[PDB]
């Protein structure tokens, strides 16, 4: 097998901006008919991979003239003239010239936005599930940039541990955006004890704490 | 349109087999290439074999040796490949991967197959229906919850692949008691919340239960 | 992955003001001529190169004769047209390499006196 490094493995750019990605590999991948395969590959987010540079420098159909590839036998370096919020994504390099054909490690591609402002909720628990026994409630942050975001929980003014749940999705492919939801479980029991669910969040957007509550029954 | 449809999710005990279906539409068989490539945490996609429907050659990585047999159907226009004596080392997604002698152009949805001794179970959707405290400015947001379900994946579509716009499935986390958990949510306009539906459809395969819940404030 | 109407062999008189070495792809499935890469070769190195993406015609100064077709490029032709100055001093195995795209396939053919 023929290893192949690549670096970086992330690569923060803001779009207008060049990004270049190299991978390298032990032994040459030239074959005996003196051409030397190297494909380059992105996997979206959230969707399977597709090629965008394939022998070396030959792009694919319907990729923009923007995607350039380069190097040869040991060193290879896949450049951009600018990057796009459609970018987004971790790049592969593969060699194609002696089987097993190997891959990359892969480098991830973000997108430098300017501040953007979470957009905070939260759901009571269904009248279904406190039916079955259980009480859980969901805070959800919505398209805030960027990722770091303090979530607390607060029941009756009281601060909480080892009930919580976090969850933030991949960068969007158009806003360059993240969300996340908190789930908070409770027992049934335990839940009919208090009365004011809050949902504390602070984020370098905010000008200050942004506070969601409710109230059961309510 | 060069589509590539291959069979859904599978759970199987280690020591057992996996037989994961690749069909073609869109181009003629046996004019390209197909190869096999699975990502499988916390390595590299590695490329496990090809086959040519032409002829029937194939040639594999002997990292699988003596476990892997890459098959073809031309009636049908349907690859195959199947992995035996599994373990946890090969859960992972599989993509089927149509090309030439050394690339790959087009490929599949992917195949996650998870290998374990634990029983399979049947998630539990409960609502989250929009409310007075999730509303701002104007604009609304409501969704459904999967809880207790495993193993992975969940596939969530929103009135069956006509909302598409503003959904946010997030990526499930793992409970104490091993069931996984996320949450789907969409953001809607809050005037026309009592004329319109929203409908969660969450289908998990590999206990092959199809569920559909609407959402009401 | 792309296939061809064999032809084992074609013959050259003095009578023949030009050749041609046929090469046909049946299966080739590119709509314009960006795609196409072709690549031909006799006992060695490439008598003839067209790329595609560029539009640039490579002939070495022993060939300077040798041309294709690009109006019946899509059409799956690719054969190869020079005259007998070329042709005579150089007879034996030419070889058709076309490339469209990701996939590629080859094949060889064969190059009277009074
Ligand atoms: C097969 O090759 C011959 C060679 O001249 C050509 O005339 C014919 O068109 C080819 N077949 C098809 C279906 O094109
Ligand atoms: C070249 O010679 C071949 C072999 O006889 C013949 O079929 C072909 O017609 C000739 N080409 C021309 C232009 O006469």
């Amino acid at each position: 097998d023929i290893v192949m490094t690549q670096s970086p493995l992330s690569l923060p750019v803001t779009p207008g901006e060049p990004a270049s990605i190299s991978c390298r590999s032990r032994q040459s991948i030239v074959h005996t008919n003196r051409y030397t395969y190297l494909a380059w590959y992105l996997q979206k987010p959230g969707q399977s991979p597709q090629l965008l540079i394939y022998k070396v420098s030959n792009r694919f159909s319907g990729v923009p003239d923007r995607f350039s590839g380069s190097g040869s036998g040991t060193d290879f370096t896949l450049k951009i003239s600018r990057v796009e919020a459609e970018d987004v994504g971790v790049y592969y390099c593969f060699q194609g010239s002696h089987v097993p054909y190997t891959f990359g490690g892969g480098t991830k591609l973000e997108i430098k936005r300017t501040v953007a402002a979470p957009s905070v909720f939260i759901f009571p628990p269904s009248d279904e599930q406190l039916k079955s026994g259980t009480a859980s409630v969901v805070c959800l942050l919505n398209n805030f940039y960027p990722r770091e975001a303090k979530v607390q929980w607060k029941v009756d003014n009281a601060l909480q541990s080892g009930n919580s749940q976090e969850s933030v999705t991949e960068q969007d492919s158009k806003d360059s955006t993240y969300s996340l939801s908190s789930t908070l479980t409770l027992s049934k029991a335990d839940y009919e004890k208090h009365k004011v669910y809050a949902c504390e969040v602070t984020h370098q957007g905010l000008s200050s704490p942004v506070t969601k509550s409710f109230n059961r029954g309510e | 349109q060069v589509q590539l449809v291959q069979s859904g999710a599978e759970v199987k005990k280690p020591g057992a087999s996996v037989k994961v279906s690749c069909k073609a539409s869109g181009y003629t068989f046996t004019d390209y290439n197909m190869h096999w490539v699975r990502q499988a945490p916390g390595q590299r996609l590695e490329w496990m074999g090809d086959i040519y429907p032409y002829n029937g050659g194939t040639g594999y990585n002997q990292k699988f040796k003596g476990r892997v047999t890459i098959t073809r159907d031309t009636s049908a226009s349907t690859a195959y490949m199947e992995l035996s004596s599994l373990r946890s080392e090969d859960t992972a997604v599989y993509y089927c991967a149509r090309g030439g002698w050394h690339a790959m152009d087009s490929w599949g949805q992917g195949t996650l197959v998870t290998v374990s001794s634990a029983s399979t179970k049947g998630p539990s959707v409960f609502p989250l229906a929009p409310s007075s405290k999730s509303t701002s400015g104007g604009t609304a947001a409501l969704g459904c919850l999967v809880k207790d379900y495993f193993p992975e994946p969940v596939t969530v579509s929103w009135n069956s692949g006509a909302l598409t716009s503003g959904v946010h499935t997030f990526p499930a986390v793992l409970q104490s008691s091993g069931l996984y958990s996320l949450s789907s949510v969409v953001t809607v306009p809050s005037s026309s919340l009592g004329t319109q539906t929203y409908i969660c459809n969450v289908n998990h395969k590999p206990s092959n239960t199809k569920v559909d819940k609407k959402v009401e404030p | 992955q792309l296939l061809f109407n064999k032809t084992k062999s074609v013959e050259f008189t003095f009578g023949n003001d030009t050749v041609v070495i046929p090469c046909f792809v049946t299966n080739m499935e590119a709509q314009n001529t960006t795609e196409v890469y072709v690549k031909w070769k006799f006992k060695g190195r490439d008598i003839y190169t067209f790329d595609g993406a560029l539009n640039k015609s490579t002939v070495p100064t022993d060939f300077s004769s040798a041309k294709i077709e690009v109006s019946q490029l899509l059409k799956g032709d690719a054969s190869l047209k020079m005259d007998k100055s070329d042709a005579v001093s150089h007879t034996g195995n030419y070889t058709c390499e076309v490339t469209e795209l990701t996939r590629e396939g080859e094949t060889i053919i064969e190059l009277r006196v009074v």
